[PDB]
C-alpha cells in the first residue's frame, strides 16, 4: 500500500541478515548477508558463494557491524547501499524517503552515529529524507503492544529490551554475546572429529551452508535444565531397569536381552563427504544449553551472563529506571513478551524462555508471543520498520532532513 | 464496463520474440497465434529526441532489443515496441471489420505477462504508458511464474526452473506466492551448450554446432544408458544438406549447464524457512524452456538434483550395514532430519508441456477470475484517482 | 489509417459509471503539507490538475503470424 501517496525504502542492517525492500509490497525485495567480500566488492549470497568456491587468494570476509549492532565500516556500508539501490531495489536514492533501523542501546552513540548516517545519507548518497527506528520498539509497536518485553536472539547474541508506554528503558538494555555466531563455533568444533588458520571465505561458506542446516534441523532446546532433565530420565530409566529385572527374579529366566528420550539419535547428512553424522538428542540439546548456561563451555563466563538470569536482571533494572512501582513494572513486562530473532526458531526455545523466566518470577502470571510464521520472525525487525514507514502521518515519527544537516 | 472475450489482448514479451494473442475462442484452450521478434529500429536526430520505426530502411537504423536476459534494458524502446504491436492489431481488425471500433475494439483489456526482474519503476512507467499513451482503460500485469502455476490446479508450492538461451531463472514459489528475495538467475543457458561444444569441436563451424545441438542424435543420457545411445558414431544432415559424422561429443555439453542449475537450485531451496513448505516445493519441480526440449535434458537435470541434493543414506554406508548384518546363518532404513526426503517433477494434472503454453492457459483462467468479480489489474477509475501508483494497492 | 487515429477511435466507449476525464500523471518532487510545510522534497506520482513524440508505421500480422 501507498501511504500519503508515496513509498519508502526500508532497510535493516543486522549482524547477520540485511533486508531491503519497498514499503508498498509487504514482502522484502532482497535478503543478503550482512558481511561482504574484498577482492572489488561482492555483496550477494550467490555472488559471495561463487567467490568463495572460486577459492581465490587475497579474498577476505568482513563483518559490517560491531557486536553492539552498529556499523563500524561506513565506506563498506556505502557500497552495500549502492548495491541495494542499484541492483536489488533498482531506484535512485535521491527519489524516495529512507527508513532504516538501528538497535536499542543504553548509551547515546546515536548522535555520533546519526552524524555518520547524515554523511552516508546526504552528502554521499543525496537521499532526500530519512527516518531511524529502534528495532525492538519497531517490533513491539507493530505487534499492537505499546509496552512489551522483547527477547531478540540472533548471530551477535541475545538482545533483551524492556519497553514501557512506547519508550525503551535505556539502562535496562542488556546484550549477550551468546547467539548464532557462538552456536556456529560449537557446531563446527564439536563435529570436527566426526567430519574426518583458515580462508575466511572457507569459514563463511561452511557457516552459511552445512552449519546453518545443522542448527535449523538438528538443534533443539531442553524444556528444563539439562542436568536436571538428564538425572530425571536416568532415574526414571533405572526404575524401568529395576522393574524389568525384578520380573525375571520371580519366575527366573536368563538373558532375554532386555526408554530414555535423551539417547535417541538424530541423523544429519554431511553432503561434502557424503557421510552421515549421528548424535543422540542429548548432544543436540547441549549446544543451545550454553546460551542459558555459558559456564559449561569455559568457566570464563559467569552464570548471570546466561540468558535466564539476564532476562530477570533486565526486568529488575526496568523498575529502577522509572524512578508505577518497580515491583509492578514486572507485571507489565511479563504480561507482554516478544520472542523474535532467527536463533529463537530452534525447537523448544519458547518453552525454555518461559521456564527460565517463570522460575525467577513465580508470583506473576505471564503470556508470551512468538511469531509462528518462520520467515517473519527472522525479518521481524524489517517488518517493524515497514509499519513505521507506512504510518498515516509524518507527525508520528522523527524524520531527518537537509535542514538538520548544516553548518 | 462491458466486455467481449474476442477483445482481450495478451502480450508476453521475451528476450528474443514476443508472443501476442487477440481474443479468446471459448470453444477450446487458447494458444498464441502471433509470434513477433522483440526489437525496434531507432533513428536518432539532431533534436536530441528519439524516433522509433518498424523498419530503418538502411538509414541511421541501429536496432534496439528492449529485453536482455528477460530484463528491460530500454524502457522507452519497450513501450514504443508495445505501442507498435497494439496499433498493429487495431488496424488489422479495422480493415477487416468496418464497425470494429464500435464492437471489438470498443473496449480492449490488456494483459501483459511480466518478468521477475522488472523494477517497480519500470512497471509504474508501463502502467502510465498503457493508460495515457495507448489510451487503454484496463490493464493486467501478471508475473509469468504466477501465470504458469495458475495453469497447474491447486499448486501452492513449486520451483520453476526456466532455461533461456543466455540465462536461466530460478523462481521458488511458496503459498501461491513468488518469493522475490529468493529468485535468482544464472548467466547460463541453451547457448552455454554451444560454447561448451565449441571447446570439444574446435574444427566445427558455429553453424554446425547449433545444427548438431538441434539434431535428433543429440541427447543427454542417464547412467543407465540398433538404438542411438548404443553405437559410438552416428550421423545427421546439416541445413546445408551435408552429412556430418560425430562421435561421443553428441552426448556431451549439457553437464556444465545442468550442474550450475542444480547447484543454484540447491542453495535457493535450502533458504526456504519452513521445512514443511520447503518439502512441498522439492516435490514439485517445473523444468521448462526451449533447451529442455532436448532429449533426456529434463531427466538429466532431475537426476543431477537427486544426485547432489537428495537426503538419503549413502550407498557406501548402507552397503557395509547390510553386509555386517550377517554375521548370521544359515536392516532398518535411516531417517534424516533434513530436506528434502524426495525430489520429483511437477505433475501436470488433467492436461503441451512448454512454458509459453501453460502461461497463456493461466492467463485465460485469470481473465475468467478477474472479470467475474473484480474488486491483479488496474481500471481507469483507479488510474484517474491514484495514478501509476494504483499499480500497488494491497493491505 | 494513422496510429493515433487507430488509438483514439479505439477504446472509446460509453457506459453507466464511465469516467469522462482522462487524468494524467508525472513523476516529480513533492513538498508535504504540515499536518506551513515540512522541509523536504521526495519523488512521487502527482496528478496534473490542469489537463495539459515518435509515432511509427503499423505492421503486417501475417508475416509474423505462425507459419
Ligand atoms: N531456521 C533456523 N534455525 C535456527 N537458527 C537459524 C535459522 N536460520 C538462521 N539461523 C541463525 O540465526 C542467525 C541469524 O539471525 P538474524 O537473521 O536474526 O540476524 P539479524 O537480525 O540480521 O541480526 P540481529 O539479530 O543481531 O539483529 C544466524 O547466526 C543463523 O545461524
Amino acid at each position: 500500500m501507498m501511504t500519503l501517496n508515496r513509498k519508502c525504502v526500508v532497510i535493516h542492517n543486522g549482524s547477520h541478515r540485511t533486508v531491503a525492500g519497498f514499503s508498498n509490497v509487504e514482502l522484502p525485495q532482497c535478503i543478503i548477508p550482512s558481511s561482504y567480500i574484498k577482492r572489488e566488492f561482492i555483496f550477494g549470497t550467490y555472488n559471495m558463494i561463487d567467490a568463495a568456491a572460486e577459492k581465490r587468494n587475497g579474498d577476505e570476509v568482513y563483518t559490517l557491524v560491531d557486536s553492539q549492532g552498529l556499523p563500524y565500516n561506513w565506506d563498506a556500508l556505502e557500497m552495500q547501499w549502492r548495491y541495494l539501490y542499484d541492483t536489488q531495489l533498482k531506484v535512485s536514492p535521491e527519489e524516495l524517503p529512507l527508513v532504516i533501523t538501528m538497535p536499542a542501546t543504553n548509551g547515546k552513540p546515536d548522535m555520533a552515529i546519526l552524524e555518520r548516517y547524515y554523511e552516508l545519507a546526504f552528502d554521499k548518497l543525496n537521499v532526500p529524507v530519512f527516518q531511524i527506528v529502534i528495532e525492538p520498539l519497531a517490533i513491539a509497536l507493530s505487534m499492537g503492544k505499546s509496552s512489551a518485553f522483547v527477547i531478540d536472539i540472533g548471530a551477535s547474541g541475545c538482545n533483551v529490551t524492556p519497553i514501557i508506554d512506547g519508550i525503551v528503558v535505556k539502562n535496562a538494555v542488556v546484550r549477550s554475546k551468546f547467539g548464532g555466531d557462538f552456536l556456529d563455533f560449537q557446531v563446527h568444533e564439536r563435529l570436527a572429529p566426526l567430519i574426518k588458520q583458515k580462508r575466511s571465505t572457507d569459514v563463511w561458506y561452511e557457516a552459511s551452508t552445512w552449519i546453518q542446516q545443522f542448527k535449523s534441523t538438528m538443534l533443539q532446546v531442553s524444556e528444563k535444565d539439562l542436568f536436571e532433565l538428564e538425572r530425571y530420565y536416568k532415574e526414571q530409566a533405572d526404575i524401568y531397569a529395576k522393574q524389568q529385572e525384578q520380573l525375571k527374579q520371580m519366575d527366573q529366566q536368563l538373558q532375554y536381552t532386555a526408554n530414555n528420550p535423551l539417547v535417541q539419535k538424530k541423523n544429519f547428512l554431511f553432503k561434502p563427504l557424503n557421510k552421515t553424522l549421528t548424535l543422540d538428542l542429548k548432544e543436540c540439546y547441549q549446544f543451545a544449553e550454553y546460551l542459558f548456561k555459558p559456564q559449561l563451555i569455559s568457566d570464563k563466563f559467569s552464570p548471570e551472563d546466561g540468558l535466564g538470569p539476564l532476562m530477570a536482571k533486565s526486568v529488575k533494572k526496568a523498575g529502577a529506571s522509572i524512578n508505577i512501582s518497580p515491583e509492578q513494572v514486572y507485571s507489565l513486562l511479563l504480561t507482554n513478551v516478544i520472542i523474535t530473532g532467527s536463533t529463537s526458531l530452534i525447537e523448544g526455545m519458547e518453552q525454555r524462555i518461559i521456564k527460565e523466566l517463570s522460575i525467577r518470577f513465580p508470583q506473576y502470571k505471564l503470556t508470551t508471543f512468538a511469531n509462528q510464521v518462520m520467515m517473519d520472525r527472522k525479518i521481524q525487525g524489517w517488518l517493524g520498520a515497514l509499519t513505521m514507514a507506512n504510518l498515516p502521518s509524518w507527525s508520528l515519527g522523527k524524520w531527518y532532513s537537509k535542514e538538520d544537516y548544516e553548518t | 464496463a462491458p466486455f467481449r472475450q474476442d477483445s482481450i489482448l495478451i502480450i508476453y514479451p521475451r528476450s528474443q520474440t514476443t508472443l501476442v494473442q487477440f481474443g479468446l475462442n471459448e470453444e477450446t484452450f487458447t494458444v498464441p497465434e502471433l509470434e513477433i521478434p522483440t526489437q525496434i529500429y531507432r533513428t536518432t536526430r539532431q533534436d536530441g529526441s528519439y524516433t522509433y520505426h518498424s523498419t530503418n530502411k538502411d538509414n541511421k537504423a541501429e536496432l534496439i532489443k528492449p529485453i536482455q536476459n528477460g530484463e528491460i534494458i530500454d524502457i522507452s524502446a519497450f513501450t514504443q515496441f508495445l505501442r507498435l504491436i497494439f496499433v498493429s492489431i487495431l488496424s488489422d481488425r479495422a480493415n477487416k471489420n468496418q464497425d470494429a471500433f464500435e464492437a471489438e475494439l470498443s473496449n480492449i483489456p490488456l494483459l501483459l505477462i511480466t518478468h521477475h526482474s522488472w523494477s517497480q519503476s519500470d512497471l509504474e512507467i508501463i502502467t502510465q504508458y498503457v493508460f495515457e499513451s495507448l489510451e487503454i482503460n484496463n490493464l493486467i500485469q501478471l508475473p509469468a511464474s504466477l501465470a504458469a502455476t495458475y495453469s497447474m490446479i491447486s499448486l501452492q508450492n513449486c520451483c520453476i526452473i526456466d532455461v533461456g538461451t543466455h540465462h536461466t531463472d530460478i523462481i521458488p514459489i511458496v503459498d501461491y506466492a513468488q518469493l522475490d528475495h529468493l529468485v535468482s538467475s544464472i548467466p547460463m543457458g541453451g547457448q552455454s551448450i554451444n560454447d561448451s561444444l565449441k571447446k570439444l569441436l574446435p574444427q566445427w563451424d558455429d553453424d554446425q554446432i547449433e545444427s548438431l545441438k538441434k539434431s535428433p542424435i543429440f541427447e543427454v543420457l542417464s547412467d543407465d544408458a540398433v538404438k542411438n545411445s548404443d553405437l559410438e558414431f552416428n550421423t545427421f544432415w546439416d541445413e546445408k544438406g551435408n552429412e556430418i559424422k560425430v562421435g561421443k561429443q553428441r552426448f556431451q555439453g549439457c553437464n556444465n549447464l545442468i550442474k550450475n542449475i542444480s547447484n543454484r537450485v540447491g542453495l535457493t531451496l535450502d533458504n526456504i524457512d519452513d521445512i514443511n513448505k520447503a518439502k512441498a516445493v522439492w516435490e514439485n519441480i517445473i523444468i521448462v524452456g526451449g533447451t529442455t526440449s532436448i532429449s533426456g535434458f529434463k531427466e538429466a537435470l532431475l537426476g543431477q538434483l537427486l544426485k547432489d541434493h537428495l537426503i538419503i543414506e549413502p550407498e557406501e554406508e548402507k552397503s557395509k550395514r547390510e553386509e555386517e548384518a550377517k554375521s548370521v546363518l544359515p536392516v532398518p532404513t535411516i531417517e534424516y532430519v533434513q530436506c528434502p526426503t524426495v525430489i520429483k517433477l511437477a505433475k501436470y494434472p488433467d492436461y503441451k508441456s512448454g512454458y509459453s503454453e501453460i502461461i497463456f492457459l493461466g492467463a485465460q483462467i485469470v481473465s475468467k477470475q478477474i472479470f467475474t468479480h473484480p474488486k491483479f489489474y488496474i481500471t481507469r477509475e483507479k488510474y484517474n484517482m491514484k495514478g501509476p501508483a494504483a499499480l500497488w494497492d494491497v493491505q | 489509417m494513422d496510429p493515433q487515429t487507430l488509438i483514439t477511435k479505439a477504446n472509446k466507449v460509453s457506459y453507466y459509471g464511465n469516467p469522462t476525464s482522462k487524468e494524467s500523471w508525472r513523476y516529480d518532487w513533492y513538498q508535504p503539507s504540515k499536518v506551513e510545510k515540512y522541509p523536504f522534497r521526495y519523488k512521487t506520482w502527482l496528478r496534473n490538475q490542469e489537463d495539459e513524440e515518435s509515432c511509427e508505421d503499423i505492421l503486417d500480422l501475417k508475416e509474423f503470424d505462425r507459419r
